[PDB]
């Protein structure tokens, strides 16, 4: 368990933030396995831009996205994939949500 | 300069003050004070209220 | 290493316009630090124009004002010149000289292109007439290659077997607009009666192939 | 990695971010400035302040940050922290109550030729004269003056990247329509 | 742990956290 | 070799920004002050706060940073970060929000003859 | 200016800010606390909060930060980051 600032991190940020804050709320620590695998689970408080469909307000539904990408590295340097461990969803823990 | 929508700056003199230079006061102090004299444009309150 | 590559050589006629490019690789160049310098045949270097950070706009010599346009494109690392209303006197080798970081009110030109030859001529493609320069203890003989356009011509002696003492002069442009040169060789006077001497003249634009035997 | 580690160590052994990154002090640093408008957050009529979310793309050459790719395994481009290098000090002159200069120091893309690309984000709070005569049918011309605060044109030259701002990634606004945009 | 400290010293000797991990050029 | 770097090493290799630029402790440092106002943002009556956008013109002499253009290739000006030179530490005393200092620490301009110029911009929230 | 530079270099050669600045660890540091009230900004009756602008004047003696003014060109006082 190593402080995140001590290792290389991918500069993955919320691109569609609304308040100008791109980064995570707390850097915390990464978990490094003996094979070089690095797992990082930082907390984040995010304010993302969401275009409101106002037509049926208040009987409305919204489609609010959180766009995450590397700010600097191109696709030829850092490649992204959806996290899983075929579960392409936001994880909501039912007990503690 | 774009004037404030509600406030017009009429005067703005500056003065260099010196004080606490007496023996009892001890080491002297100084500062610069600018006095922004600003006039409100009351049009909103006249029309609306 | 930084390289400047200019466009190819151009054959033009009077009154037309020529545009020469100058593309850079191995380095990063900007909107300034571009200067064009022509060298007319058998003459010295001459500054034509350029762009300096001080004027933030091209400046030209009085000789070229109204006829010359100089531009530089930072995004594609290339610069151009465009000289219009071409004259016979505009025949020259045109160079681009550049600096990656421009001087404010002067220029240095650390990086030069290979140069482009622009020939403004109303003549047409024409082959040479080859005449002997007959030998009158060393004797001299040669071949007069006259009235051809365009350059170049290649001259060899005895199918390349005779190279010692051979001097092929640079071509001279005549007032008619056609070129002329002479190729000469010094040989022992005793060998004039025993040895054959033939100059092999080639002009590719006309497909002229002449083997002229030179004898007294 | 090892090649890039060696390259970074070589580059920043005797580097100085104080002086301008020129071979000769009589040379000018040319900075290509390109503003990308991502979002029009708010138009404040009362305080005369337009808030926008922008990317301020800056491009310039650093003479001392050059290398031969053949000497480092063919590495032709790297990403380095922007805080370590000299940068131009672009400031929003008409800043109303936001930040005057860039505060989000994202990474620069550095080429082996010394070319730098730095594209930090910013929240521009600009002071624009709001004419409310035709409200809500009003049209507003709002500007953003940018320049090097402490460098003059004789040591640092700035040129627009394009004649217009980049609106390719602009999010649609539910309150305003941008009729025209242009950079002079 | 002393062993953990030794392992950390071994790992971070010559390690640059600003350099992306790529053993060969072109590795993603 | 860039002449700016040679000048910077000459001036700052042996230099203390913590000490005032005075040959004797009893000497005084004279600061030439100009305050330029760009925008009056608002006067909040409820909080009794005036918000302004200004930039302060600050000029003074530093004999330690004295140089001649002739000895350094004609350089008449040098930009360095303000954290490397002594500053008089000018603050707005009557601020209401606890923000005493300037908004952006701009470079100081070190002219020949020991003349130092600092022109930082600031956002101030003052008591009114 | 050079006298102050030499003095500051001498004072902080082997200085420690974590330990109380006393000659003996059994000695007590005496701190004189004086509160200057500048402005009463607001009284919040709902949340029961009083917000004020103050200057908290603090005066103590650091045993290790002493010098002879004769040895440093007559410098009797300096300004140090807190
Ligand atoms: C700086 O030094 C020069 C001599 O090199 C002197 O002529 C000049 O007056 C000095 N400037 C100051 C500190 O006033």
């Amino acid at each position: 368990r190593i402080t995140a600032e001590s290792v290389w991190l991918p500069d993955v940020v919320l691109l569609n933030n609304n308040d100008g804050n791109f980064d995570v709320a707390l850097d915390i620590s990464v978990v490094v396995s003996s094979d070089g695998s690095v797992r990082w689970q930082p907390p984040g408080i995010y304010r993302s831009s969401c275009s409101i469909q106002v037509t049926y307000f208040p009987f409305d539904w919204q489609n609010c996205t959180m766009v995450f990408s590397s700010y600097s590295y191109d696709s030829s340097e850092v490649s992204l994939q959806t996290g899983l461990g075929g579960h392409q969803e936001i994880h909501i823990h039912e007990g503690t949500f | 300069y774009t004037e404030n929508g509600e406030w017009a700056i009429d005067f703005c003199p500056g003065v260099i003050r010196r004080h606490h230079g007496g023996a009892t006061d001890g080491p002297g102090e100084t500062d610069v004070i600018y006095s922004l004299i600003i006039r409100r444009k009351p049009l909103f309150y006249v029309i609306n209220i | 290493q930084v390289q400047l590559v200019q466009s190819g050589a151009e054959m033009k006629k009077p009154g037309s316009s020529v545009k020469v490019s100058c593309k850079a690789s191995g380095g990063s160049f900007g909107s300034y630090g571009i200067d064009w310098v022509r060298q007319a045949p058998g003459q010295g270097l001459e500054w034509m124009g350029g762009i300096m950070p001080k004027f933030d706009a091209p400046k030209y010599a009085e000789k070229f004002q109204g006829r010359l346009t100089i531009t530089a494109d930072r995004a594609t690392n290339t610069a151009y010149m465009e000289l219009s209303s071409l004259r016979f006197e505009d025949t020259a080798i045109y160079y681009c000289a550049r600096d990656e970081q421009p001087f404010y009110d002067s220029w240095r030109g650390l990086y030069w292109g290979q140069g482009t030859l622009v020939t403004v001529s109303s003549a047409s493609t024409k082959g040479p007439s080859v005449f002997p320069l007959a030998p009158s203890g060393t004797a001299a003989l040669g071949c007069l290659v006259k009235d051809y356009f365009p350059e170049p011509v290649t001259v060899s002696w005895n199918s390349g077997a005779l190279t010692s003492g051979v001097h092929t002069f640079p071509a001279v442009l005549q007032s008619s607009g056609l070129y002329s040169l002479s190729s000469v060789v010094t040989v022992p006077s005793s060998s004039l009666g025993t040895q054959t001497y033939i100059c092999n003249v080639n002009h590719k634009p006309s497909n002229t192939k002449v083997d002229k035997k030179v004898e007294p | 990695s090892e090649h890039e580690t060696r390259l970074v160590a070589k580059l920043f052994k005797d580097y100085s971010s104080v002086v301008r990154p020129v071979e000769d002090h009589r040379q000018v640093v040319e900075v290509t400035v390109g503003l990308q408008l991502i979002q029009l957050i708010n138009v404040d009529e009362v305080n005369q302040i337009v808030t926008t979310n922008v990317r301020l793309k800056q491009q310039w050459v650093d003479y001392n940050l050059k290398w031969n790719p053949d000497d480092y395994g063919g590495v032709k481009k790297i990403h380095i922290p922007s805080e370590k290098i000299w940068r131009p000090d672009l400031v929003l002159y008409n800043n109303a109550d936001g930040d005057f200069a860039i505060v989000k120091f994202t990474k620069v893309l550095l080429q082996y030729t010394g070319h730098i690309t730095w594209t930090p984000p910013a929240i521009f709070k600009s002071y624009c004269e709001i004419i409310v005569t035709h409200f809500p049918f009003d049209e507003q011309n709002c500007s953003m003056k940018l320049g090097t605060w402490t460098y003059d044109g004789s040591v640092v030259a700035i040129n627009p990247e394009s004649d217009q701002p980049d609106l390719s990634n602009f999010m649609e606004s539910g309150e305003w329509v941008i009729k025209e945009s242009r950079g002079w | 742990s002393e062993a953990e400290g030794r392992l950390r010293e071994k790992l971070f000797s010559g390690y640059d956290s600003s350099v992306r991990p790529a053993r060969e050029v072109g590795d993603r | 070799k860039n002449e700016e770097l040679r000048l910077y090493h000459h001036l700052f290799n042996n230099y203390d920004p913590g000490s005032r630029p005075v040959r004797e402790p009893e000497d005084t440092v004279t600061i030439s002050l100009k305050v330029t106002l760009t925008n009056l943002i608002s006067l909040n009556e409820k909080e009794e706060t005036l918000t302004t956008s200004v930039w302060i013109g600050i000029d003074w002499q530093d004999y330690r940073l004295n140089y001649s253009k002739d000895d350094f290739g004609g350089i008449e000006t040098l930009r360095v970060p303000s954290e490397l030179v002594w500053l008089p530490e000018i603050v707005l005393e009557n601020n209401i929000d606890g923000q005493f200092g300037v908004a952006y620490d701009a470079n100081v301009l070190v002219y020949e003859g020991g003349s130092v110029t600092w022109l930082p911009p600031a956002i101030y929230r003052s008591v009114c």
